[PDB]
């Protein structure tokens, strides 16, 4: 939502520097969130589940896949020092 | 044997592939149309 | 979404022909359009799912003094694309005036294909700057497209007119076309003919068939740039997202071309990153500093490799920075295409906004200024006189390109609260 | 750290060409620069990891009346090094004046390669004393380098102008160049042309191709001296550490060359130590006493051998001592290089500061004094007259070399609280 709001727009040329000043920040953050967590940790996780021959360990590797992506993209605690910053740059 | 016949019928990998595709190209287009609300409106846009 | 590609002039129809042949060989289609059995992809970006089970590309075929377009006619790739819209030089004024008198039905041709596709993302113009055939008509059609449709994107793949060259009106033609490019386009992709000529005479020992080999290069670059649209990723599955980061302001919309193998006729991301950042793996050849770079890689990429490669690129500082902000080289990953030759398995390309192209602009401006001061190289072309008896459009284009050079130099400064 | 090597003149480009060919054969690279599979080393001392997977050396190519440099051009080692900086005699005044008028862009060439490497340790000048082509331009560039960069090291590999020789201005040229060498250099490595000529006519029976064989000798010595920098040891992995011990004071910075095999076309450290200490295994041929000697050995060295060899060297007293202090022959051990020919498996070289070179200096001073007293051997060179109409630079150089001879003789004394 923040990326598309910053990428829909067609002063003088000065508005456009303000475009770069924010659009770069959200774009780099987007690249981080996908690649370094949700695809790196996903790529190791697949190679782990394709060698599970047990009912029991299959739940466990999955919970230990979500709970580390849920840590890396943090939502577990300290949402008053990380989450609020992302929320206010959404209002930006 | 049980894990083999769980990946030849009732494939967990299939539901896994669908899962992480129902967030993150296609779901971009769906939400950008909503940029320009209501809970029954979303059903009919989603099914489109 | 969907891209409608426009080709015009002999050089533009040449590069469009090789690009369509390249995408025909790339995707699973015959030269008739017959479906293959090996084809995460998309075949609806340049291709309409057309109505005889041939994925016929949406291409506007324009001819002006056709010689090579006749060879395009009797060809097996004329069964791939022909929606039957072919409708009929050595000057900008002649091509401009000829395009002016017949804008109606060719605009109807544009309207037909605009009604043809369900969605639209942009118009990609196969264009040659001061190519004679492409010149004038291309600038006039650029005015028609940007005026008639303000809601879409205009892309112009352009060459820089230096082929070690006789035409002395060529600086005037390139200056007027560049005025149109700065004012009537959203983004311009520019290449140098001399740079690709040097690279071609380097990698082989060819001297005479330089045109066709340059066509291979630009077609490979055009396929490589739209691979991220043709194959579904996460970003730049629309044109405007790739266009957005490199262009900080509506005046600096001219992009350098890079592609890290110059070869297709083991490797890691780290080596090809440091191999990309030199200005002699760039296919476009004081303080000169990039505004923004974007690189897209395609291959068997370990995801940790891009991470530590970008680490090395930071602490080495082998890229030219932007003063007024952060706007840096961005790592993008794309899928390796089916049925591409297996050399340079990890292969990347870059598009970058650099202030160094201002030097090439002012060189051509200096050539124009020389011939304009001498006043012996207008040649008294009759279309040039009848189009403008006062030749004030040359002065207006000179003013616009001077403002462009000043804005380039102002973006070079640490303050870009000082304009031009 | 990293060394940027400068070559100039026909003789200097000759010795740089053979040295680069020697290091190409030594390290695991092709004459194009293609990596080998056998290569504790370093390839970043003379070599940049350059940007087409060729370890291209940082070499400044300077030409002045090029004859052999044209042969260097059409060569397979022109694919190893060419950063494309070649820019254009028989006199010191002509080469000095020609270097004076164009110092700007060649200093920009120096600046380009100085920006090229990440770190820098020194500038090694391939130079020939009174070689005509190297002369004058080399002395002027020595002034430019030591003035422009006071934080780095300047090394000058130099020959002594005695080739059994017609040029009668040669003592004047060598005297002016020696003034520049004493005043504008941190260290000078000097060899005798007659000594290497005697050794070459000894080991073979060659009379005509003496130049090329002397080139083999100096290139082998230059590789042997920087083996301890190119291969990681414990000390003298920087130049200044090897430079430090031999040079006790800024005036005595001239070093003799030794290398214990004169052969490459069983052995122990003990025998090659006693074989090194004679003045006829020295390649540079009253009380004469060394200031300081340093020897570096490379081979299959038992570590007890250097210990008892140095015992024998002490109680035999086969080396000339220093009165005013301790500064003696130091044993250094280095790695045997890959792909070197397996003759003299234990091989050592020495660099030494000796007062015996004062004799060669005063011989050339006596030749200059003879031709200067006669006043018939300036030949009225026009560049010599226009450069200095009063010829007071010859008097200043004579004063400086006289102070040098006096400081040499004062260092010979047990008191060096008496100066000159």
């Amino acid at each position: 939502w923040a990326k598309y709001s910053l990428d829909v727009l067609l002063q003088i040329h000065r508005m456009f520097l303000l475009r770069v000043k924010l659009m770069h920040f959200v774009n780099s953050l987007h690249n981080y969130i996908m690649t370094r967590i949700l695809h790196s940790t996903g790529l190791e996780f697949q190679h782990q589940v394709e060698e599970a021959k047990d009912l029991d360990q299959l739940i466990k590797i999955h919970y230990r896949y979500l709970s580390t992506i849920h840590d890396r993209c943090l939502l577990r605690e300290k949402v008053s020092f990380v989450k609020e910053a992302i929320m206010k740059v959404l209002n930006l | 044997n049980l894990m083999q016949t769980l990946k030849k019928d009732y494939r967990l990998v299939e539901y896994l592939q669908a899962m992480r595709n129902f967030f993150l190209d296609t779901m971009y287009d769906f939400y950008t149309s909503i940029f320009d609300q209501n809970v029954s409106f979303l059903n009919v846009q989603l099914q489109e | 979404r969907e891209i409608i590609t426009l080709q015009l002039g002999q050089c533009g129809n040449q590069i469009g022909f090789e690009f369509w042949k390249q995408l025909c060989a790339e995707h699973g289609i015959s030269p008739e359009g017959i479906v293959e059995e090996f084809a995460t992809d998309r075949k609806d970006v340049f291709f309409y799912q057309a109505d005889d089970e041939h994925y016929i590309p949406r291409a506007v075929l324009l001819d002006l003094e056709p010689r090579v377009i006749h060879s395009i006619l009797n060809s097996p790739y004329a069964k791939l694309y022909n929606p039957e819209n072919i409708y009929l030089g050595n000057n900008w004024a002649s091509g401009f005036s000829q395009g002016e008198k017949i804008h109606e039905d060719i605009f109807d041709i544009i309207d037909r294909e605009a009604d043809g596709s369900d969605s639209l993302e942009g118009f990609v113009l196969c264009h040659s700057i001061a190519g004679g055939t492409g010149s004038g008509l291309g600038s006039y059609l650029l005015e028609r497209l940007n005026d008639r449709y303000p809601k879409k994107l205009v892309q112009t793949y352009s060459v820089f007119p230096n082929q070690d060259e006789d035409v002395v009106v060529q600086p005037y033609n390139s200056l007027l076309t560049l005025k149109r490019l700065t004012q009537n386009a959203d983004c311009v992709v520019v290449l140098d003919n001399t740079a690709l000529n040097r690279i071609a005479t380097d990698r082989l020992h060819i001297q005479n068939p330089s045109f066709s080999q340059i066509n291979q290069l630009v077609s490979t670059i055009m396929s490589a740039s739209t691979t991220t649209l043709r194959y579904p990723g996460y970003m730049n599955n629309d044109l405007i997202g790739l266009i957005a980061s490199l262009i900080p302001t509506p005046r600096l919309h001219f992009l350098m071309t890079g592609y890290t193998p110059l070869t297709t006729d083991k490797t890691t991301v780290l080596d090809v990153m440091r191999r990309l950042l030199q200005p002699k793996n760039v296919m476009v050849s004081t303080n000169h500093c990039y505004i923004a770079i974007l690189n897209i890689i395609q291959g068997e990429v370990d995801p940790t490799q891009v991470h530590k490669s970008l680490q090395r690129i930071r602490e080495r500082k082998l890229a030219n920075f932007i003063p007024w902000g952060p706007a840096s080289i961005q790592v993008a990953l794309s899928r390796k295409s089916p049925y591409l030759p297996s050399a340079h398995r990890v292969s990347g390309l870059m598009m970058a906004n650099h202030t160094s192209i201002s030097s090439l602009f002012e060189r051509t401006c200096r050539q124009y200024d020389k011939l304009r001061k001498r006043e012996a190289f207008l040649e008294q072309f009759r279309k040039e006189d009848m189009f403008k008896d006062n030749f004030d459009e040359m002065d207006t284009s000179r003013e616009i390109v001077q403002q462009l050079i000043d804005e380039y130099h102002a973006a070079t400064r640490p303050d870009y609260i000082s304009w031009g």
